[PDB]
């Protein structure tokens, strides 16, 4: 019977009504995943064909396919050989099977990172408040050999070890690589992965509020000028005296 | 008696059904190009920058 | 780092000091005897909730 | 059950008028606004009292659930 | 006459469904190790031995 | 001669909606039947592409859904139509059923009884559909209900093995649930041409009670341009909801992938079964609970035989007006309670609220209508 | 059943008369009843001057409702000027039906 | 109610309880064959229709 | 299964794998060799007994 803390609400640049996702926090967010998060988590639904026009040019991310070459399957007489990789291929998965994860990670299977945004109360502000939170154990609580304290997590004790602090990464641009801004540019990358639709549909909801506008007081006019005969009729009853 | 805008409007192209039907076809044709241009422009200006076009000049003509 | 500077700025308002005063009173009583029952997770919870509520309005301004 | 076989009716008269000879909004904001008034008035003395009750029970129930865990 | 033509339709899509044979009559003998409760995708809901 | 009158085929549509007598004072609460007609028709054209690209296999059950959302051209639009156009369908149906009772419309013996059969049939179709996506709520509704029909006195054991088509949920599950959830719509577009054929012999009612043959009006053009305005206003509301805030209605527990093992923390259904779930959970024991859940659909049938009044409808009746609003306020207290744990204080309100659903219908509206009769001498 | 309280029964009956609202449309109490097979008989036993009136009080008060209005205040049907025109023709269609039904019983 | 009270409706009831009883008997026994109801298919061992 | 490299093995498993599927496959393949038998008789007769004046 333990209480849970709820993340507050922040002013994102894409928060409501009509405003979009700035493609620089996302351009600078794959790299924070690429050189930190990935060697454990999977992105199987997400493939390199997707990023051709959101964060990088077509050959700019093509060159990221050669960085690691995936193992292949059955070909002629010498199958199980290695291929350089091309545009179609998916985000390479770390283990042979997911059952290897309990072997090295204390019997704690890492959650997949394709829907982690939508599968949580909170959302893209629960994850952010998770990262900077890590705190001190209070007076009078025991822990396992391999557990950590966090007042946001429902069990208050999570296996994962704080993966962000000062000077972790080198941004390709030169913006100060600090914990505060690395956390924000991860909470922006994952959201766009949860939805690739978040920007196409905010534009079909504005060109539609205008077709209705033009056509929804013109049917009202026809309707009103058929019911006037019917709305202006008087009536009698003089009976025989 | 004074010429109302609809007075000569009803005579020329509103009589039978025929010219009442031509203009309905032609009316939309001179309407979709004007309506398309003035609808996307407000989308860009409201939040320009953030989009992918307004940064890709960093990669152009070398 | 910019968060490190603002957290104590946002702890300055008295909305967060009072619950902070509450935390110590049980904290010393609990440690005074190993026979106590309270674990200060509850009194911890009031302090973080109030602090992190006021941090929200400002931190995004004092970024880059 | 068509129009010529429905009922029998005596000495009464009606006085219609054309649609192209008149206007569709005679008085739009001088009649409709006092109209909505007498309507709602006459009727919001037996539609509101039932929905006050669900509000009183709602606030009494979340209050109890909250203070049974957080002392 | 009208008996068989419906008794067969009753069992065509059911009566172990023809995919249920394998592990109710299976010869595994606890592929699960000692002291653990591993889940198998048989019996519809996971089988535990 | 007149072509419509004498042609053997046009002769049928001319008597049905071009030229039939209709009452003068019909309101806008009579627009919902045609909305349902519109509402039923989307769901079959949508639901066509959701099986055409749909794959029926156990292994891909979770993954087929998340797949179709992004990969398929124009798939993200059409998927949220099937899930949001089915929460519309259930708000034009509690408005339609409520309206008839107020104005005394159940004195059509033929049509108020063909309608209570249509109410069970669409409950079933919805409850399979939640169970197709498979993810960690589809599975954890399915166990709850499926298990409980095993408390039938002599047959319950034999039924859970047939629908499973195996020991339990299995690959065959896609085969059957799709099979019965596919079938259901097409029996409903048959009991609707019969629900309307018994009404073309008396005509409509009107919000006064009294019978009005001295001023009828054709059905064109007077209610075929009021019916269009209505339907357009509806496409407007259905589209604010899928292009601005689609996810406002569902629950963020569905996505978590297909695992037999994992434990859903807070089981609870979609919002329009949350008054059923509060009944079943209110009573001790297996066998008495299932009986209190079929009772409500089965209670509408005792309707015409409890009527004690000289007048038809509640328009001219103040005392019986007030109760109406109570039954409704008290069906909002069974939707709030049912989406939470049993609770320390939620059991006492929680099962006081339920009986009253029963007390008013079976005891208090028949008595109160008599004091009205006696008070104006019939 | 009471006598000294019959002033109070009058008091409650004048309040319930006004709360129900058929007088603001001009109707009379007998205009509102529900027409089943027994009220459909007792209508074609009426003289012509009584039957013609009933068809104009029911057509003027079903046109005021198509327009969402009510008649001026000087034309509201008072309390002590409502005459029960269809009552006597209806006690007689009924008591002739209890007679055809206790013959089949004996 | 009173429209249906009498000796003649009770006499028709006792006259057609043969009809109701045969109707119900045939319906109940048919409901055994229709749904492959083994639970009463065994009450008589004479129908060995289960292969 | 409308899978271009899953389609052919589908019928091959149905005409082996499931109860009585070998009956149903063949009734569907043969019950239209005869629906096309019916057509040529129902048509040719109407060119004997003057049946087109309808
Ligand atoms: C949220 C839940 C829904 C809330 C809807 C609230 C609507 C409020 C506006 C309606 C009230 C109003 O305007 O004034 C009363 C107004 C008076 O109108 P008249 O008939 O002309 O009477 C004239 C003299 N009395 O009343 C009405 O119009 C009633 C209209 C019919 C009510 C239909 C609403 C349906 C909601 C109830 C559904 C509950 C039963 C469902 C049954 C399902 C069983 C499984
Ligand atoms: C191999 C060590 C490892 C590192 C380094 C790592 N992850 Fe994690 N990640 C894990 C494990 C293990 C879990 C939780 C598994 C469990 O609790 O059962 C996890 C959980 C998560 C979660 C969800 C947290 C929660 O409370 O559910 C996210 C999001 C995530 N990882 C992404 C990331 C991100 C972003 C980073 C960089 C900040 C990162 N991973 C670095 C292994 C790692
Ligand atoms: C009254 C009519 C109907 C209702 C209320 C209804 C309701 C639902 C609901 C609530 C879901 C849940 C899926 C989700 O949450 O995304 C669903 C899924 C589904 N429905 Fe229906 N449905 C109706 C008609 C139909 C019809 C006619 C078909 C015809 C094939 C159909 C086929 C499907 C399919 C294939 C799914 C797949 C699950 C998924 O893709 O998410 N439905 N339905
Ligand atoms: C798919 C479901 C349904 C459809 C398509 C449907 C459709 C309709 C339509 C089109 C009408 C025309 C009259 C009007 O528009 O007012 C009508 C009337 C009516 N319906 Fe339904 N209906 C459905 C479900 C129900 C249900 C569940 C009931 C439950 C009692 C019901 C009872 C009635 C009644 C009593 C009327 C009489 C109209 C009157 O009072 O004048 N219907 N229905």
């Amino acid at each position: 019977t333990d209480l849970e803390l709820h993340a507050p609400s922040y002013p994102w640049s894409h928060r409501g009504l009509l405003s979009s996702l700035d493609h620089t926090s996302i351009r600078r967010g794959f790299q924070v995943y690429k050189q930190v998060c990935s060697s454990c988590h999977s992105m199987d639904y997400v493939a390199y064909r997707h990023l051709v026009g959101v964060c990088y040019t077509e050959e700019e991310a093509k060159a990221l396919a050669e960085e690691v070459e995936v193992q292949d399957g059955p070909n002629e007489d010498g199958e199980m050989f290695m291929r350089p990789g091309k545009l179609s291929d998916y985000f390479p998965k770390p283990y042979p099977n997911p059952e290897a994860a309990r072997a090295a990670n204390n019997g704690a299977l890492p959650p997949d990172l394709s829907y982690i945004v939508r599968a949580r109360h909170g959302g893209e502000d629960y994850v952010f408040s998770l990262l900077t939170g890590y705190c001190e154990p209070p007076t009078g609580v025991s822990l396992r050999e391999g557990l950590y304290f966090n007042p946001y997590f429902p069990g208050q004790a999570i296996a994962m070890a704080p993966p962000i602090y000062n000077e972790v990464l080198e941004f390709d641009d030169g913006t100060p690589a600090t914990m505060s801004q690395v956390a924000k540019d991860v909470c922006t990358f994952l959201r766009w992965a949860s939805e690739p639709e978040h920007d196409h549909r905010k534009r079909m909801g504005l060109k539609m509020l205008m077709m209705m506008g033009l056509l929804l007081p013109l049917v009202y006019a026809m309707k009103r000028h058929k019911w006037s005969v019917l709305k202006s009729r008087k009536l009698a009853y003089r009976p025989p005296k | 008696a004074a010429p109302t805008l609809t007075a000569r409007l009803y005579s020329l192209l509103f009589r039978r059904t025929s010219t009442f039907a031509l203009t309905i076809a032609v009316g939309a044709l001179f309407f979709e190009r004007a309506f398309d241009q003035g609808a996307d422009a407000i989308y860009e200006h409201i939040n320009q920058g953030k989009l992918w076009k307004h940064i890709k000049h960093k990669y152009e003509n070398k | 780092d910019p968060l490190t500077t603002v957290r104590e700025q946002c702890e300055q308002i008295e909305k967060c000091i009072k619950a902070r005063e509450r935390l110590e009173l049980c904290d010393q009583r609990v440690s005074s005897r190993s026979q106590t029952e309270e674990d200060c997770t509850e009194e911890l919870f009031d302090f973080l909730h109030a602090r992190d509520h006021c941090v929200a309005h400002k931190l995004f301004n004092s970024l880059k | 059950r068509e129009f010529g076989h429905l009922t029998r009716m005596r000495h009464v008269i009606t006085y219609s008028l054309s649609p192209f000879e008149q206007r569709a909004f005679p008085h739009y904001f001088t009649k409709g606004i006092p109209n909505v008034l007498r309507r709602t008035r006459a009727c919001i003395l037996r539609v509101a009292p039932p929905f006050v009750v669900f509000y009183l029970v709602y606030t009494w129930g979340t209050q109890e659930f909250e203070k049974s865990k957080r002392k | 006459a009208a008996k068989n033509a419906v008794s067969q339709f009753v069992s065509s899509m059911s009566a172990s469904a023809d995919v249920l044979a394998m592990s109710k009559i299976e010869i595994k003998l606890s592929d699960i190790p000692e002291g653990k409760n591993m889940a198998f995708k048989w019996r519809g809901k996971p089988l535990f031995v | 001669t007149n072509i419509r009158k004498s042609h053997p085929l046009m002769k049928i549509i001319n008597n049905a909606f071009i030229d039939l007598p209709a009452p003068s004072n019909i309101s806008s609460w009579w627009n919902f039947g045609s909305l349902l007609g519109i509402c039923l028709i989307l769901q079959i054209l949508t639901g066509l592409f959701l099986a055409m690209h749909y794959t029926s296999d156990t292994t891909t059950a979770f993954s087929s859904v998340t797949h179709i959302c992004r990969d398929v051209n124009y798939g993200w639009v059409i998927r949220y139509l099937h899930a949001n156009g089915a929460s519309m369908f259930f708000i034009c149906l509690f408005i339609h059923v409520g309206r008839g009772l107020y104005y005394g419309s159940y004195m059509f013996l033929e049509t108020w009884n063909i309608g209570v059969v249509l109410l069970f049939t669409v409950m079933a179709t919805a409850f399979m559909g939640y169970v197709l996506p498979w993810g960690q709520m589809s599975f954890w509704g399915a166990t709850v209900i499926t298990n409980l029909l095993s408390a039938i006195p002599y047959i319950g054991t034999d039924l859970v093995e047939w629908i499973w088509g195996g020991f339990s949920v299995d690959k065959a599950t896609l085969t059957r649930f799709f099979a019965f959830h596919f079938i259901l719509p097409f029996i409903i577009t048959a009991l609707a041409a019969v629900h309307l054929l018994f009404l073309h012999e008396t005509g409509s009612n009107n919000p006064t009670g009294i019978s009005s043959d001295m001023d009828k009006i054709p059905f064109h053009p007077y209610y075929t341009i009021k019916d269009i305005l209505g339907a357009l206003f509806m496409m407007l509301i259905l589209l604010i909801l899928v292009l601005f805030s689609p996810d406002l209605l569902g629950d963020p527990d569905n996505y978590t992938p297909a695992n037999p093992l994992n434990t859903p923390p807070h089981i609870k259904p979609e919002w329009y079964f949350l008054f059923a779930y509060a009944i079943l959970r209110s009573i001790p024991n297996k066998l008495g609970g299932v009986l209190a859940l079929v009772a409500s659909i089965l209670i509408l049938i005792l309707m015409p035989m409890l009527h004690t009044s000289k007048q038809r409808s509640m328009m001219f009746r103040p005392l019986s007006q007030c109760l109406f609003w109570m039954l409704v306020a008290d069906l909002i207290t069974l939707t709030w309670i049912g989406g939470q744990p049993v609770e320390h204080p939620f059991i006492i309100i929680g099962q006081l609220a339920s009986i009253l659903y029963f007390l008013i219908i079976l005891v208090l509206m028949p008595i109160t209508s008599i004091i009205e009769n006696n008070l104006l001498k019939w | 059943a009471v006598a000294a309280s019959s002033k109070w029964l009058e008091g409650i009956r004048k309040w319930y008369y006004n709360a129900a609202g058929f007088n603001k449309l001009g109707l009379m109490r007998d205009d509102t009843i529900y027409e089943d097979d027994d009220v459909k008989e007792a209508i074609r036993r009426l003289p012509e001057n009584l039957y013609n009136d009933r068809v104009f009080r029911i057509k003027r008060a079903l046109d005021l409702t198509m327009r969402q209005q009510i008649l001026p205040k000087e034309q509201w049907t008072k309390y002590e000027e409502d005459k029960f025109y269809l009552e006597p023709y209806l006690k007689e269609v009924i008591r002739e039906r209890k007679e055809r039904e206790e013959w089949a019983k004996k | 109610l009173s429209r249906f009270l009498g000796p003649r409706y009770r006499e028709l009831a006792r006259n057609w309880i043969p009809t109701a009883s045969m109707w119900g008997a045939v319906g109940a026994v048919g409901l055994v064959w229709a749904t492959d109801w083994r639970l009463i298919l065994d009450w008589v061992p004479y129908i060995n229709g289960k292969f």
